[PDB]
């Protein structure tokens, strides 16, 4: 018995709030995603859950406007309630303001309703980790956490031995910068590869992947596409 | 509000080669009273946007206030300097308070100009904003920016709204407008441009009777929102009919 994990405005004896990290720890539970950006794209790529044979897919990422999307890991329903908000946001500004909205004011819209949700007795934290790419003047990936914080990125990953794509992106951080989209796609895609259980591949149905950028809004790559790219990432692998 | 009590007469705003002039004479008046002659009614949102208004004063200084706080508000979110509302956005942000509260029949008793620069490639003001400090009162020369970058809005009780290259409220609507639509062209340089808006307030001064000849003009540059010098408009009459004497004129019938 903890004796302070029991409800979440109670601080343990360390300073540490329980009901909120067991909130995060519903995240490290999810499929695998993984951001990464050059200096004009961003790419994302995730891994979609299959409950059985007869079943398909889970969706992995989602369109929030037409330059932002996200990626989520954790409790789905937390996700869509999230989901939701962040377009109604986007669309209540455009029209508002005839224009696209800040992205670092929606994702502080995002963190403050994480962090409303943690004070009260009578609420739990958002289950869920948010994962937000957008191209406002320049490409950006942001995270979102349970307990309120909110970080930006240059290459991102998380979920379900997500360690092995973090170890892959901090090897070629350097390289993603400078690199062409479609080299971008390929990072991504080994980086998501590199999470991959023994026995599992990357197949069209199993694999989220999207592109944003300068003059791309964000758009979701074809079963074509995205199989001629799986091909690639193999054969180089093989190497 | 119920009806306007003090009231400010006509603005008048136009883009020129290097931003936005924008002008209004200084006075506000109590019905046909003229109370207070040396009213600022052009005021500056940021760096790179003003507002102009005509009608009701307290109602003008209600949307100042607004806008003032949105702006702060908006300073202080800024990580860049893209980060800052534009003219088009705080335009649009008007329009909406105006169309709220005309659908409760609650309107502020205003016509408003929106205007400013559209862009943040002509300079770097918006780098490091000094709230409480101007640095123009260095010795750099205007960048030219080109007309679609500039923004001139209008809105009216109503929510009316829309933008061109040059706005009027009140009288100049008529006398004005009517010059700036046969004569105003692009690219004007300051002198021209302050030559025709000069003659404008000129006629409003000689047919407008809430107008003054005392004139607050305010540019938005590369150089930020900058306020001359107010100055008196010289106002010469165009005849000497006017001026010739009654009892040289025949004495019978209606000759006056």
């Amino acid at each position: 018995r903890n004796l302070y994990d029991t409800d979440n405005i109670i601080y343990s004896p360390e300073g540490r709030l329980y009901q909120v990290e067991y909130a995060s720890e519903a995240i490290k539970q999810g499929t695998c995603a993984v951001a990464i950006k050059s200096k004009d794209y961003v790419v994302v790529s995730g891994l979609k859950k299959c409950i059985s044979k007869l079943s398909f897919p889970q969706e992995k990422i989602f369109k929030i406007d037409d330059y932002i999307g996200i990626s989520m890991s954790g409790i789905t329903s937390d996700a869509k309630v999230l989901t939701k908000f962040m377009q109604n946001e986007c669309l209540s500004h455009k029209f508002l303001y005839n224009e696209n909205i800040n992205i670092e004011s929606l994702v502080r819209s995002v963190a403050d309703k994480y962090q409303k949700n943690t004070q009260k007795s009578s609420k739990r934290a958002f289950g869920v980790g948010l994962m937000i790419a957008a191209y406002h003047n320049e490409p950006c990936i942001f995270e979102t956490r349970p307990n309120g914080s909110y970080f930006e990125y240059d290459a991102l990953s998380f979920g379900a031995r997500s360690h092995a794509s973090k170890t892959y992106l901090e090897k070629n951080l350097h390289l993603f910068e400078e690199c062409s989209l479609e080299e971008l796609i390929l990072h991504c895609l080994k980086a998501l590869k590199c999470s991959l259980s023994s026995e599992s591949e990357l197949t069209i149905s199993n694999t989220a992947l999207a592109v944003v950028g300068k003059n791309h809004p964000w758009q979701e790559i074809s079963s074509l596409q995205l199989e001629e790219y799986l091909s690639k990432v193999k054969m180089d692998a093989e190497q | 509000t119920l009806g306007p009590v003090v009231t400010g007469t006509s603005v008048i705003a136009i883009k020129y080669k290097h931003g936005i002039m924008i002008a209004a004479d200084r006075k506000a008046s109590y019905g046909s009273y003229a109370k207070f002659q040396n009213v600022e009614r052009i005021f500056k949102i940021n760096n790179k946007t003003v507002m102009g208004f005509s009608g009701e004063l307290a109602d003008a200084q209600y949307l100042h206030e607004l806008l003032t706080r949105k702006n702060i508000n908006n300073l202080s979110e800024k990580k860049r300097k893209e980060d800052m509302y534009t003219p088009q956005h705080y335009h649009s942000y008007v329009s909406r308070v105006f169309y709220v509260r005309k659908n409760r029949i609650d309107p502020l008793f205003n016509n408003i100009i929106i205007a400013g620069i559209n862009s943040q490639k002509y300079d770097n003001n918006d780098d490091n904003v000094l709230l409480y400090t101007n640095k123009n009162n260095n010795n750099e020369e205007y960048k030219e920016i080109h007309k679609d970058d500039l923004y001139i809005g209008f809105v009216d009780m109503h929510g009316t709204n829309f933008c061109d290259d040059y706005i009027t409220t009140g009288y100049a609507r008529y006398f004005a407008l009517t010059l700036l639509r046969d004569h105003y062209k692009d690219n004007m340089t300051e002198e021209e441009a302050r030559i025709l808006i000069n003659e404008c307030l000129r006629i409003l001064y000689f047919r407008d009777a809430t107008s003054s000849n005392f004139i607050q003009i305010v540019k938005v540059t590369s150089k930020g929102v900058e306020y001359e010098e107010p100055y008196i408009l010289p106002c010469v009459l165009n005849s000497a009919d006017y001026v010739y004497p009654s009892t040289l004129l025949p004495p019978a019938g209606c000759m006056w």
